[PDB]
């Protein structure tokens, strides 16, 4: 840091990606993937 | 002098005794309506011409008018490299005491190359004198309105627009504003909407500090430039110098030099460095061996008797010495070596005296044929050609920024600082950063503290053995947020 | 990934120190000791390395 030799943040801090990824996780247990292509649908796990 | 008299315009360059108030004075007569030039009250005396120049006559109105200012003329003076540049531009409009906001560009009109130095100017007006100007020169005048403005120029960096006809439309100033430094940055009048660099602030330092430790002695140079005695070449003779200050600018009242140069240390600089272990060698040698004293060199005097390391820094200093080393029988006290076997190392003496084998048949010490000695007399008498007269030649070599070292020559230490961006000598070592106090634990033998980065970061003060930290100015970066141009300005 | 991206920094730093076919690898050790006509030659090459 100390000759012109300069890091920068990224754009997305980790609690924003592990946000993303709960997210997702919810979507797949709760909804197939029918949240993948629409509105999300619910259904029970086991027939899943 | 500019002037632009009834008829003609003049360009004058003298030496005039001008006038505390020169001016020009119109009388209008009222029996026939006419404004004619009287007085011209400009300088006393004009002695020395240099360049002169009139142009062609023509003819004005002088008239004097109640109307609105309806000219507008713009001018802009130049000096640079003997040369006086005028600019100019005039236009119609209706303004009398506002400045007018417009893009008007200024053609070039005259340049001449006169050369002289200009650091003041004066304007110089008319007057209207009439009978409704009732007194002397001095107070029976009107004035008549008329306005002007002046401004001063500066170095900066401007954006220019050129159209199809070629001409300058519009322009923009690097350095006002950050949206302005940003259309500079992307040469284009138009930004879109986003985020843009454009360059890195740094925090600048202020004040400078020297420490130095203290140093009274004087050079033992006495007994080396005033010596009453110098030695033959072969024999060269050394001396060390160490712990007093090397005034070089006091080498010229007592003496002048034959030559007196320097490789790899520039002169002027030897007074603001410290140097480390002065080594001073001396001796004695013709003329023609002068140009022998130099690195990668040949001749039996830079082969047999003396060489020098071709990483040689300092400095060869030699004066002709014939009146002190001419004898008119001839100064036989100065020999040379003239056969070796082998060449000399640089900073080598070798003594020996043995009888030279030319070839085959060793000597034995006989010195018989094809069996010479090695050391040969130099013969100085006061009647010799220039090129074989004697000359005292004395070199000196040092070593820099390498070791604690205590000749530093002439100069002054100051007090210390603490906690703001500055400029520091330490012993020669120099930098800028500020400086805190450290919580490192140097042992008692070292004067420093180096880093991966490859740069000192510590150093003991030479004064109170004290231990600080350099820390460097915060460089950052400069990043600028736009809207666009279209939308806004902020 | 974290590895290479040191090293590549830790060369590109250490790279300051040497000589390239100069006196010196330090710029004020260039400042002084020389006058312009004949520091520029060195401080060209520092340059160009
Ligand atoms: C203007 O100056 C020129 C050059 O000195 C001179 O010949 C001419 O007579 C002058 N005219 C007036 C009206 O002063
Ligand atoms: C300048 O003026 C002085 C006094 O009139 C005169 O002696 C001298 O020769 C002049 N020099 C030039 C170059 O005209
Ligand atoms: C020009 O004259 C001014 C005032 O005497 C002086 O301060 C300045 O150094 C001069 N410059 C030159 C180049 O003669
Ligand atoms: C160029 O000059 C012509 C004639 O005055 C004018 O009609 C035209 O508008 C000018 N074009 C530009 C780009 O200034
Ligand atoms: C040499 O001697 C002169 C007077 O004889 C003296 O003033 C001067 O300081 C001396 N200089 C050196 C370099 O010995
Ligand atoms: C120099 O002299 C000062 C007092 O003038 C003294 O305090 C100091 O110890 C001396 N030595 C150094 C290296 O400063």
């Amino acid at each position: 840091k100390f000759n012109g030799l300069t890091v920068l943040p990224p754009l997305l801090t980790d609690e924003m990606i592990a946000q993303y990824t709960s997210a997702l996780l919810a979507g797949t247990i709760t909804s197939g993937w029918t949240f993948g292509a629409g509105a999300a649908l619910q259904i029970p796990f086991a027939m899943q | 002098l500019i002037v632009n008299n009834a008829t003609n315009v003049v360009i004058k360059v003298c030496e005039f005794q001008f006038c505390n108030d020169p001016f020009l004075g119109v009388y209008y007569h009222k029996n026939n309506k006419s404004w004619m030039e009287s007085e011209f009250r400009v300088y006393s005396s004009a002695n020395n011409c240099t360049f002169e120049y009139v142009s062609q006559p023509f003819l004005m109105d002088l008239e004097g008018k109640q109307g609105n200012f309806k000219n507008l003329r713009e001018f802009v003076f130049k000096n640079i490299d003997g040369y006086f540049k005028i600019y100019s531009k005039h236009t119609p409009i209706n303004l009398v005491r506002d400045l007018p906001q417009g893009f008007s560009a200024l053609e070039p009109l005259v340049d001449l190359p006169i050369g002289i130095n200009i650091t003041r100017f004066q304007t110089l007006l008319a007057l209207h004198r009439s009978y409704l100007t009732p007194g002397d020169s001095s107070s029976g005048w009107t004035a008549g309105a008329a306005a002007y403005y002046v401004g001063y120029l500066q170095p900066r960096t401007f954006l220019l627009k050129y159209n199809e006809n070629g001409t300058i439309t519009d322009a923009v100033d690097c350095a006002l504003d950050p949206l302005s430094e940003t259309k500079c940055t992307l040469k284009s009048f138009t930004v879109e909407k986003g985020i843009y660099q454009t360059s890195n602030f740094r925090v600048q330092p202020t004040e400078s500090i020297v420490r130095f430790p203290n140093i009274t002695n004087l050079c033992p140079f006495g007994e080396v430039f005033n010596a009453t005695r110098f030695a033959s070449v072969y024999a060269w003779n050394r001396k060390r110098i160490s712990n007093c200050v090397a005034d070089y600018s006091v080498l010229y009242n007592s003496a002048s030099f034959s030559t007196f140069k320097c490789y790899g240390v520039s002169p002027t600089k030897l007074n603001d460095l410290c140097f480390t272990n002065v080594y001073a060698d001396s001796f004695v040698i013709r003329g023609d061996e002068v140009r022998q004293i130099a690195p990668g060199q040949t001749g039996k005097i830079a082969d047999y008797n003396y060489k020098l390391p071709d990483d040689f820094t300092g400095c060869v200093i030699a004066w002709n010495s014939n009146n002190l080393d001419s004898k008119v029988g001839g100064n036989y006290n100065y020999l040379y070596r003239l056969f070796r076997k082998s060449n000399l190392k640089p900073f080598e003496r070798d003594i020996s005296t043995e009888i030279y084998q030319a070839g085959s048949t060793p000597c034995n010490g006989v010195e018989g044929f094809n069996c010479y000695f090695p050391l040969q007399s130099y013969g100085f008498q006061p009647t010799n050609g220039v090129g074989y007269q004697p000359y005292r030649v004395v070199v000196l070599s040092f070593e820099l920024l390498h070791a604690p070292a205590t000749v530093c020559g002439p100069k002054k230490s100051t007090n210390l600082v603490k906690n703001k961006c500055v400029n520091f000598n330490f012993n020669g070592l120099t930098g800028t950063g500020v400086l805190t106090e450290s919580n490192k634990k140097f042992l008692p033998f070292q004067q420093f503290g180096r880093d991966i980065a490859d740069t000192t970061d510590a150093v003991r003060d030479p004064q109170t053995l004290e231990i600080l930290d350099i820390t460097p100015c915060s460089f950052g970066g400069v990043s600028v947020i736009t809207p666009g141009t279209n939308t806004s300005n902020q | 990934v974290v590895n290479q991206n040191a090293q590549a920094l830790n060369t590109l730093v250490k790279q300051l120190s040497s000589n390239f076919g100069a006196i010196s690898s330090v710029l004020n050790d260039i400042l002084s000791r020389l006058d312009p006509p004949e520091a520029e030659v060195q401080i060209d090459r520092l340059i160009t390395g």
